[PDB]
């Protein structure tokens, strides 16, 4: 999941604010009008990760074609084998 | 851990029909456990009591007049609920760690505010519960850790003194951008629980 | 965006997200300083 | 390991000064060293 | 203190009456200590979708209330 950054907004009183994206994810760094009574508001709500994906993520994996192992136990005449064969 | 400044909230339905200049304020929540566990990032500071000096049973509240005055509260009175009562477990900071059962509003009282997130019911077995059962099988799940841990999420801090953080209802980034960043505690490690 | 696969990473630790998030912010109009946003749920969280 | 504390680099293990020592100029020790990969051994470092 | 199923919280009161806002159904009870009645508060919401608790932002559409003040 995003936890998107909803950082504190960038708010001028009576200038004005033409914000561009810094290397970041998903923005929508968009920078509001006549607001709060001109003043404007730059709000820029960046996604990132959550707070903890060391514990909760997905790994979207790729999967080509198999092997095939065994164990095999093998008993002839009194002795017994324990092996692994590909 | 205290070296930073409590700020004030711009809650909504606190203890009336009020959204108001709060206190306490959620500000934003984290459900995620599979206990009912609740991280909250309130809006005063819980540690630095005596205005400089970390402690715990008191707190750092930006208090209700507009004067950045702070009032050593007694922290045995934030009495915190979701739609019914709920005991905390755990401060420190900008943060508390609850677990508060059921859902669709997430209070902080004293009388104070609220948040209208849904706090779904989940459980994590095959069977369904409630309350966890009496014997049980004890198979692995998440938790919220209420020690030490710290998460590496990296939200970040900034000025107006100290540092003041990166909330949606403060306003202090207009010319102190590049700023500093702690991160959340509260690490959410693997354990186990009854089903 | 709204399905599996809204933020993509090559690793947790590593930089460079790549998001179509359906985020999608809303211009203010309230008493006191606040930012809305409406998304979708996040589509690992709709996945689950 | 080495950072960028205002023109004179520093080994991130003990760059000065401490949280004490100088307050307000060790945040902006950090918040000239935001981008630093060991970062959390300078916030080792001032406290 | 007047209660429904949780606690209720008053507003005003002028001669026999009162006004609060009381959230769920089933029962309107007064305590201190007395009776109760059985009718039921069905909930309800204004707009075209549903809520609980009145939300953020919104838009404000026009309602219904009851005034707090002196007028009959």
């Amino acid at each position: 999941k995003y936890t998107t950054v909803v950082p504190s907004p960038k708010v001028k009183c009576c200038g004005t604010l033409e914000c561009s994206s810094a290397r970041h994810a998903d923005y929508n760094c968009k920078v509001f009008g006549g607001v709060y009574p001109e003043n404007s508001q730059m709000s820029e709500a960046y996604v990132e990760f959550s707070a903890d994906c060391a514990a909760d993520h997905a790994q979207a994996v790729k999967v080509h074609t198999a092997a095939l192992k065994a164990g095999l136990r093998i008993v002839y005449g009194n002795t017994t084998s324990m092996l692994d064969v590909y | 851990f205290t070296l930073t400044s409590p700020y004030l909230g711009t809650c909504s339905y606190c203890h009336h029909t009020e959204p108001c200049f709060s206190p306490v304020k959620i500000e934003q929540v984290w459900d995620e456990a599979d206990d009912n566990t609740i991280r909250i990032q309130t809006s005063a500071q819980f540690g630095y009591d005596q205005s400089g000096a970390a402690s715990v049973n008191k707190y750092r509240i930006m208090s209700l007049k507009q004067d950045h005055t702070i009032e050593e509260g007694s922290m045995d009175a934030i009495k915190i609920s979701t739609s019914g009562p709920c005991r905390r477990l755990n401060h420190k900071g900008y943060f508390l760690l609850a677990k508060c059962p059921p859902g669709d509003s997430v209070t902080v009282s004293i009388t104070s505010c609220t948040l209208a997130r849904k706090v779904k019911p989940k459980f994590v077995g095959r069977e369904k519960y409630d309350l966890p059962p009496v014997h049980g099988k004890k198979i692995p799940c998440y938790i919220y850790d209420r020690l030490k841990e710290t998460s590496a999420g990296y939200i970040t801090m900034h000025r107006p003194t100290k540092w003041v953080f990166n909330s949606p209802d403060l306003i202090r980034h207009a010319d102190h951008t590049a700023q500093g960043k702690m991160h959340l505690p509260f690490k959410l490690v693997p354990s186990t629980c009854l089903v | 965006p709204g399905a599996f696969g809204d933020i993509q990473a090559t690793s947790l630790t590593s930089n460079d997200l790549i998001a179509n998030t359906d985020i999608r912010l809303l211009k203010p109009s309230a008493k006191n300083v606040h930012v809305p946003y409406t998304q979708a749920a996040s589509g690992f969280e709709m996945w689950k | 390991a080495m950072c960028i504390l205002g023109n004179m680099t520093f080994p991130c293990n003990q760059p000065p000064t401490c949280y004490s020592r100088e307050p307000a100029r060790a945040l902006d020790i950090l918040e000239a060293n935001v981008d630093s990969a060991a970062y959390d051994d300078l916030m080792r470092a001032v406290l």
